[PDB]
C-alpha cells in the first residue's frame, strides 16, 4: 500500500504546524502521536520555521490526509471525535504515503467487498490501486494493518458489514484502532530505511546467553543467576512457561548466605538522546520483605568515563510473589548504564529471590499512575454487569491526586469493558488551581510486550475540560475540587470524581489476543499532565 | 493610466501645491504635513490621482502661516495618516488645481506613545463629557483676561487635547477664541492642581475643492470613488481661464494603492501607515 | 522595571543642556537632583560640549521623558509645578531606562488596578510590559518606588483610587515622592554597575569595633571610649537603645 | 590595598588552568573558591582557551601570585595545606590586584610592626606601598580582612607576635582564615565594579513590610502572618528578639 514514486517521500524531521482551530485535547493527541512514530520508527517530527513541504494540523470537516509529501505543504484533518492516538496515526501513516490496505491491487485474494451494502456515492473509497501507483514493499496483505478498514465501514444497514475477510476468522481483527500493526511498521522502516527508532534506547529480556550485553559487577559480594526457566515453578516473564528451554531472566537467591550481601547487573553503555527515560521492567521478590531491589545508574562523570553511581529507586518485597512492573523515572543527559542491586536480607527468613525479566527503556516520561488487576480472567467471569474496581490514587506531577475505575463488564454493552477515569482527593488539593481545566488524561491498556515495536497498546485519550459538567453535581465543572464536588470513599480515604471515560475502551473478545493479558492478569497505565502550554 | 514612481520629480512638486491646496479648502483643525508620497497614478497637462501619507503641523488651519513655514508635531502629540487625491496640473498654463480628496487621519497609538516616554501627556477623546478638558481651557482664558485687559475674549472651540497625572491631575489644550461671529485666534494653556496648589498656563496667537476629513481612534480607511464607470465621467476644469480654451476632463473610478513609497520626512513607526 | 537592551545605556556623566524656557526655580531644581543622583548613585552629569546623546531639559506641556538613552539626544520635559527634587529624580530615572513600578511585567501579583474606575482612554498608561523589554534587575516589586503610581492615578473619581496594593498596608505608600526608594538605589547601581557614590565621602555609626576605620591620638591625654549602649539611660543615636 | 593602575584589572571570566601537578584535593580546593567568588561577587572564573592571560594555579614551592594581571598569563602556587579554601582566596585576591592588609598607606595608624621580632632577612614582607601606588578604595582598614596576616607570622620567637592591633582586642581576630570580610568584598566590588552576585539567587529574612516580594496565593484557603516578633517566646530567626 506506500505511493511507488519516491519524490512523495517526505526526509526527516517533518515540520508541522498545529493550527489554534484544533482543540487542545487534539493537539496533545497529536504530539503523543508523534511519540508513539518516534518509538517504533526513525519517523521524526519538528516545529515549522519556514520549510518548503510540511503538515498543517487542522480541525476541518471529517479526518482525512492527502497521500505521501506534497511538496508545496499539506493538511491533516482531525474533525472533532477522532482525537484517539490510532486515528491520528492512522491519518499520519496517509502522509507519509500508505493508501487503505483493502485498497492494495491484490485485496481480492483477501477479503469480499459486499458492494451491494454500501452507501450509493461512496463505493469508490473502496477502489483498488495498480502496481504503477503502489508497492506492496515485499510485504503480504495485513488484516492487523491500522490502514485496513473496519467491517462496518459506509455501510447501509448498521448490522450487515461492508467488507469481511475471506479466511472469516478475521472478520474480528480488520480495522483494529489499537495502535500500528508489526506489518504497517516493517513496510513503514522498509519505505524509510529506518533500522532503529529515536525512542527506544535499550530492552532487554534476557533471551541469549549475552544477556543484552548487561554484564555482573566484581565489587559486588556476588552474582545474579541467568536463570532457566526449565526449572519447575519458577517461570520467566517473556515466554511464563509457555516454550520449553527459551524463557530465561536473571535471579537474585536470597535463601542462603548473610543479611546485606548484593550482586550488581549492569547494562551495556547507553548514549542517551533525550534529558528522561523511563525504565520499565518486570520483577518479583519472592524472598524475605527485607529483600532490596536498588535501581542505580552509572553515569558519565563528565570525563567520558561511566563512573558515577546514582541511586534512583528501591524497590522492596511486599505479600504478592506475582510477576510485578516496575517504571523507573531515569533523567540521564550523559552517557550512562542502568544497574540493579539486589540485597540479600534475612537469608534465614527468605525462601526465595529477586527476578528481572522484559526490561524495556524508553526516552520518554513514565506512565503517571499504573495499575495492574491480578487473575483478570477470573475476574472478568466473576464480575457482574456495572460492578467495578477501583485504582488505589496515583498523583501526577503537579500534585493532583487521580484513580481510573474499571467496570470488567460493561452494563452499556455485553462483551465490552468500560475504563474511565476520575480525580481524587490527596494530600494537595488546598492548593492546586480547580477545575482541572486543561490536564490531559492518557489512558493504556498496556500490551506487555518488551520490544516496543512489539506493542499495540491500546489507548484513548481526553482532556478533563470547563464542559464536562452533570446534574448529579447541580451542573457544576466535574474536574472541580473532589472534597466539593466527588464522593467519599473510605476504601482509600478519598473523595473521588464523577468518572470520564469510555464504555467499551475494548471489547473482551480483543482483549484476550496479543499480550495485554500477559500473565492472566490486566496492566493499566494512566497519564495525566497539563496541555495547557500547547494552547 | 501611467503610473507614477512615488519619488517622481513632478509628483514630489505636485504633491506640495496639492497639499497646500487641501489645506486651502480646509476650514477647521490643523495644517497637514506631507510624510510621504505612497501612490500616484495618472490620466492623460497631466490629472494625478494620489496617495499622500501625511502629519500634523503645529499650526491651525485659521493661521495665516503657508505650511511649509511651520513645524512638525513632537511625537506624543502627533496625528498622522493618508491624504487621497484628485489633482491637475497644466504644464504649458502653469495651471495647479485639487478636484477633489479624501483624508482618513488618527492620533500616534497612545500605548506605543506610553512604552516610548510613560508621561507623555496621553491625547484625549474630544468632547464636552471630559469636564476638566472645559476647566483647563476656561481657567487659561480667564488667566489670559487677567494678563491683558486691553481687550477681553471667550472660549469658541476645544480643538486637540492631551492630559498626564505625575503630579496629580495635569491637563493640556489648545481651543479658539473671539472678543467677550468667527474666531480671532488659537491659544494654547494647561492647568495643574496639585493638592495644595493650582497651576495655570495660557498663550494666545492672532490671525473650494470637495473633500472630506476624519479624525479616527487609535489601536487607514478611505473612499473617493468619483465614479463606477469604466468609461470614465465627465468633470470640467474651464472655468479656471479668461479665454474659452476646450477643458473637459474625465474621472475613472479610484485606482487601487517598483519606485515607491518616497523617502518619510519623518520615518518613525509613530507615524506611519501600513 | 528596567529597559533590558544594554545598547539603551548612558555612558556618565550624562551631558545635558538647560533651556532656558525652564524657570530659574526649575533649572535649580533640576541641578539639586542631579546633587541627590552624585550623592546616592554613581550616576553623574556635565553641561553639554558637543556630544551625540544628551538630554535636554524645557519647560513643556508636562513633565515626561524619553525611556533610555535616545542616541541622537532627549528632551525632558519639567513643566509648571513640577519642580520637587522627587519628580526629577523620577523623569531622569526614565531616561535612564526606568519604567514605572506598576508597568512591571509581575505587577498583577503586587496590585490591583481597578480598570472602571480608570479614565477613558487612559488605561494605557497602565499598561504592563514583558520580560523581554524588562527586567526585574533581580529586585522584589518595591511599593515604595519613585516610579509607582499614587493610588489616585487617572481616575474618575477623586475619592477613589485607580491603583491598590494586594499588601493592603501599602495603599498608604505607594507612589511615595520623597526620594529614591532604596530598592530604586539597588536597581540604579545594577543597572550602571554602581558601587561607591561620587558625593558621600565618608559615615560611621560605630556599630564595628573597627570604629569605621577612626584610630585614637597619642600625642593627646586620654581615649574616647567606644562606649556599648547597655548601660542605663545612656543608648547610641544609629539604634536608639532599639 | 588595591594596585591603582586600572590596566592590572582582570576582565571576567579570569580564564584559568589548572596545572595537572597539582593533587586532586588541591584542584578541588580552587574550584570550590571559584565558587565563593561568584557567590560573593561577579569575579567568575572559565576554563583556558586560548587567552591572552589566564591563571595557572600550580603546586610549586609555597602558595603566591603575582599581584594583578599581568597581561602575558601568571602562575599562583598553592603548596600544601594552602588547600585551605580560605588560602585559595587569598592567593586569588592577590591575583585580582589586592595587597595585603598590613600593606596599606595607612597601616601603621592601626597595626604594630614589632621589628626587633621579625625572622632576619623577611622584614620586607612587612613593606608599605604609598599611595600612588593602591588606592584604600574609600575604605577602612580592617582587621577582619582575609588580606591580613595573623599575630605570629615571620617570628622568631613563636610565642611572640610580628603585627599587632592598636586597638588591642582585635590581637584575637587579625588574619582570620574563614572567608572574605565584609570590607574585602566591599573593595572587591568597589574594584571590578560588581553589584550582583552570580549565584546567590535571591535571600530573605522578612524584615521589611513587602516581603522581599513575596505574595500569597489566593486558590489556597487562607494566608501566613507576618508576624511581628513581639510576642513572650515567638521571636524571628534573623534578630531572635535582640
Ligand atoms: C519473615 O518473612 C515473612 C514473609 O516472607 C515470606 O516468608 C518467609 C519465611 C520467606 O519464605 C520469604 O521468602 C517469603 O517471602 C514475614 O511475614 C509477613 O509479616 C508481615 C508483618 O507482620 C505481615 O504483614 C501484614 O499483613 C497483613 C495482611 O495479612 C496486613 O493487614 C498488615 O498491614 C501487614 O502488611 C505479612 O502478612 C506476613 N507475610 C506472610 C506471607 O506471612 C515475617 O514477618 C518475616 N519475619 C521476620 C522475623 O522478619
Ligand atoms: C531508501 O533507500 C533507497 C535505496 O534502496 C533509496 O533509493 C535511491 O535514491 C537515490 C537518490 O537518493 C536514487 O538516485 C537517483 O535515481 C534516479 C532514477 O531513479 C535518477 O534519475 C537520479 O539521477 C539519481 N540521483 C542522482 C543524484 O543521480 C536511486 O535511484 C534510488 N534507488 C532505487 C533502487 O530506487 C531511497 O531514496 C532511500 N530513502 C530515503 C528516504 O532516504
Ligand atoms: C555593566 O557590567 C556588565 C558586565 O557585568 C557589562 O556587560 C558586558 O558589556 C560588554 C560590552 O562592554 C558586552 O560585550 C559585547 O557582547 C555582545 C553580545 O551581548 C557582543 O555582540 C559584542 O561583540 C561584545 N563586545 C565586544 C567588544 O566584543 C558583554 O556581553 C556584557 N556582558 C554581560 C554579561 O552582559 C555592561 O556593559 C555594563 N553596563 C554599564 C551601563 O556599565
Ligand atoms: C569600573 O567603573 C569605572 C567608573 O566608575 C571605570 O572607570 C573609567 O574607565 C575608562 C576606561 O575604560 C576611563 O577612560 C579613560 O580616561 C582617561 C582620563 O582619565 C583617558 O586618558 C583615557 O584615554 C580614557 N580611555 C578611553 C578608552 O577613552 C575613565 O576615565 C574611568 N573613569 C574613572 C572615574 O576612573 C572602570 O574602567 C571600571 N572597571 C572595571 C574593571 O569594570
Ligand atoms: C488547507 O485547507 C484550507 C481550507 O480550504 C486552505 O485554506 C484556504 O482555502 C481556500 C481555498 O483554497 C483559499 O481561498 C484560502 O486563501 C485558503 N487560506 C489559507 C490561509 O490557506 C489551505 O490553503 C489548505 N492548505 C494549506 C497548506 O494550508
Ligand atoms: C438490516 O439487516 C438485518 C439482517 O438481515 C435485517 O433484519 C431483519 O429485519 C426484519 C424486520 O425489519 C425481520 O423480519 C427479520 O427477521 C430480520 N432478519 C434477521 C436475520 O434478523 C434488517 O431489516 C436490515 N435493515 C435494513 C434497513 O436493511
Ligand atoms: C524636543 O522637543 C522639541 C519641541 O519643540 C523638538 O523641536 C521641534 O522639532 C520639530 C521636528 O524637528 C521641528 O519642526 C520644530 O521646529 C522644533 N521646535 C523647536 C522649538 O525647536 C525637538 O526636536 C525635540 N527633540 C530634541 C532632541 O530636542
Ligand atoms: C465618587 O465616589 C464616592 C465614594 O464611593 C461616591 O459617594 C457615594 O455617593 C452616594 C450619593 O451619590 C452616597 O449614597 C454613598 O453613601 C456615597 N458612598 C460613600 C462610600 O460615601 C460618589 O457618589 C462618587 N461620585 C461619582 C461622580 O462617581
Ligand atoms: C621566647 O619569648 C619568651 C618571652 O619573651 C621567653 O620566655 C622567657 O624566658 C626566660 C629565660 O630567658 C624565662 O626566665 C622566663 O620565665 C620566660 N617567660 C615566659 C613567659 O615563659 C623565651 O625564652 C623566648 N624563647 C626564645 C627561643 O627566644
Ligand atoms: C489467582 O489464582 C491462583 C491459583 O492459580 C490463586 O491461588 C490466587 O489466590 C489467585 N489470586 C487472586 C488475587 O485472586
Ligand atoms: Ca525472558
Ligand atoms: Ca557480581
Ligand atoms: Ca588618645
Ligand atoms: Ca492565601
Ligand atoms: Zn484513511
Ligand atoms: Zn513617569
Amino acid at each position: 500500500n506506500g505511493l511507488r514514486d519516491p519524490n512523495t517521500r517526505w526526509t526527516f524531521p517533518i515540520p508541522y504546524i498545529l493550527a489554534d482551530n484544533l482543540g487542545l485535547n487534539a493537539k496533545g493527541a497529536i504530539l503523543y502521536a508523534f511519540e508513539m512514530f518516534r518509538l517504533k520508527s526513525c519517523v521524526d517530527f519538528k516545529p515549522y520555521e519556514g520549510e518548503s513541504s510540511y503538515i498543517i494540523f487542522q480541525q476541518f470537516d471529517g479526518c482525512w490526509s492527502e497521500v505521501g509529501d506534497q511538496h508545496v505543504g499539506q493538511n491533516i484533518s482531525i474533525g472533532q471525535g477522532c482525537a484517539y492516538k490510532a486515528i491520528i496515526e492512522h491519518e499520519i501513516l496517509h502522509a507519509l504515503g500508505f493508501y487503505h490496505e483493502q485498497s492494495r491491487t491484490d485485496r481480492d485474494d483477501y477479503v469480499n467487498i459486499w458492494w451491494d451494502q454500501i452507501l450509493s456515492g461512496y463505493q469508490h473509497n473502496f477502489d483498488t490501486y495498480d502496481d504503477s501507483l503502489i508497492t506492496d514493499l515485499n510485504t503480504p496483505y495485513d488484516y492487523e494493518s491500522l490502514m485496513h478498514y473496519q467491517p462496518f465501514s459506509f455501510n447501509k444497514n448498521a448490522s450487515v458489514p461492508t467488507i469481511t475477510a475471506k479466511i472469516p476468522e478475521f472478520n474480528s481483527i480488520i480495522g483494529q484502532r489499537l495502535d500500528f500493526s508489526a506489518i504497517d511498521l516493517e513496510r513503514l522502516n522498509r519505505m524509510y530505511n529506518c533500522t532503529t527508532t529515536h525512542t527506544l534506547l535499550d530492552h532487554c529480556t534476557f533471551e541469549k546467553a549475552n544477556i543484552c550485553g548487561m554484564i555482573q559487577g566484581t565489587r559486588d559480594d556476588t552474582d545474579w543467576a541467568h536463570q532457566d526457566s526449565a526449572q519447575a515453578g519458577e517461570v520467566d516473564h517473556t515466554l511464563l512457561g509457555q516454550c520449553t528451554g527459551a524463557g530465561y531472566f536473571m535471579q537474585f537467591s536470597t535463601s542462603s548466605g548473610s543479611a546485606e550481601e548484593a550482586a550488581l547487573l549492569e547494562s551495556r553503555i547507553l548514549y542517551p538522546k533525550r534529558k528522561q527515560q523511563c525504565l520499565q521492567f518486570f520483577y518479583k521478590m519472592t524472598g524475605s520483605p527485607s529483600d532490596r531491589l536498588v535501581v542505580w545508574v552509572r553515569r558519565d562523570d563528565s570525563t567520558g568515563n561511566v563512573r558515577k553511581l546514582v541511586k534512583v529507586q528501591t524497590f522492596q518485597g511486599d505479600d504478592d510473589h506475582n510477576w510485578k512492573i516496575a517504571h523507573v523515572v531515569l533523567k540521564e543527559e550523559q552517557k550512562f548504564r542502568y544497574l540493579f542491586q539486589g540485597t540479600k536480607g534475612d537469608p534465614q527468613n527468605s525462601t526465595g529471590g529477586i527476578y528481572l525479566d522484559d526490561i524495556t527503556l524508553t526516552e520518554t516520561p513514565c506512565p503517571t499512575g499504573v495499575w495492574t488487576v491480578r487473575n483478570f480472567s477470573q475476574v472478568l467471569e466473576n464480575t457482574s454487569k456495572g460492578d467495578k474496581l477501583q485504582s488505589p490514587r496515583f498523583y501526577n506531577s503537579e500534585g493532583y491526586g487521580f484513580g481510573v475505575t474499571l467496570y470488567p463488564n460493561s452494563r452499556e454493552s455485553s462483551g465490552y469493558l468500560r475504563l474511565a477515569f476520575h480525580v481524587c482527593s490527596g494530600e494537595n488539593d488546598a492548593i492546586l488551581e480547580w477545575p482541572v481545566e486543561n490536564r490531559q488524561v492518557i489512558i493504556t491498556i498496556l500490551d506487555q510486550e518488551p520490544d516496543v515495536r512489539n506493542r499495540m497498546s491500546s489507548s484513548m485519550v481526553f482532556t478533563t475540560s470547563k464542559s464536562h459538567t452533570s446534574p448529579a453535581i447541580n451542573d457544576t465543572v466535574i474536574w472541580d475540587r473532589p472534597s466539593r464536588v466527588g464522593t467519599y470513599h473510605t476504601d482509600c480515604n478519598c473523595f473521588r470524581s464523577i468518572d470520564l471515560g469510555w464504555s467499551g475502551f475494548i471489547s473482551h473478545q480483543m482483549l484476550k489476543r496479543r499480550s495485554f493479558l500477559k500473565n492472566d492478569d490486566l496492566i493499566i497505565f494512566v497519564d495525566f499532565e497539563d496541555i495547557t502550554h500547547l494552547s | 493610466l501611467l503610473s507614477r514612481g512615488c519619488n517622481d520629480s513632478d509628483v514630489l512638486a505636485v504633491a506640495g501645491f496639492a497639499l497646500r491646496d487641501i489645506n486651502k479648502d480646509r476650514k477647521d483643525g490643523y495644517v497637514l504635513r506631507l510624510n510621504r508620497v505612497n501612490d500616484a497614478q495618472e490620466y492623460r497637462g497631466s490629472l494625478f490621482y494620489l496617495t499622500l501619507d501625511v502629519l500634523e503641523t503645529d499650526c491651525h488651519v485659521l493661521r495665516k502661516k503657508a505650511w511649509q513655514d511651520c513645524g512638525m508635531r513632537i511625537f506624543f502629540e502627533s496625528v498622522y495618516g493618508q491624504c487621497k487625491a484628485i489633482f491637475y496640473m497644466n504644464n504649458p498654463s502653469r495651471v495647479l488645481y485639487l478636484a477633489a480628496y479624501n483624508c482618513t487621519l488618527r492620533p500616534v497609538s497612545k500605548k506605543k506613545i506610553y512604552m516610548t516616554c510613560p508621561d507623555c501627556p496621553s491625547s484625549i477623546p474630544t468632547d464636552s463629557s471630559n469636564h476638566q478638558v472645559l476647566e483647563a481651557a476656561t481657567e487659561s482664558l480667564a488667566k489670559y483676561n487677567n494678563e491683558n485687559t486691553s481687550k477681553q475674549y471667550s472660549l469658541f472651540k476645544v480643538t486637540r487635547a492631551s492630559s498626564q497625572w505625575v503630579v496629580g491631575p495635569s491637563y493640556f489644550v489648545e481651543y479658539l477664541i473671539k472678543e467677550s461671529s468667527v474666531p480671532v485666534g488659537l491659544c494654547k494653556g494647561s492647568l495643574t492642581r496639585t493638592h495644595w496648589e493650582k497651576f495655570v498656563s495660557v498663550t494666545c496667537d492672532f490671525f473650494g475643492p470637495r473633500g472630506s476629513v476624519q479624525y479616527l481612534p487609535d489601536l487607514f480607511p478611505v473612499h473617493l470613488d468619483l465614479t463606477t464607470n469604466p468609461q470614465g465621467e465627465t468633470l470640467d476644469i474651464s472655468f479656471l481661464f479668461l479665454e474659452p480654451m476646450e477643458e473637459k476632463l474625465v474621472v475613472l473610478p479610484f485606482p487601487k494603492e517598483a519606485e515607491c513609497p518616497g523617502p518619510a520626512q519623518n520615518a518613525s513607526p509613530l507615524v506611519l501607515p501600513p
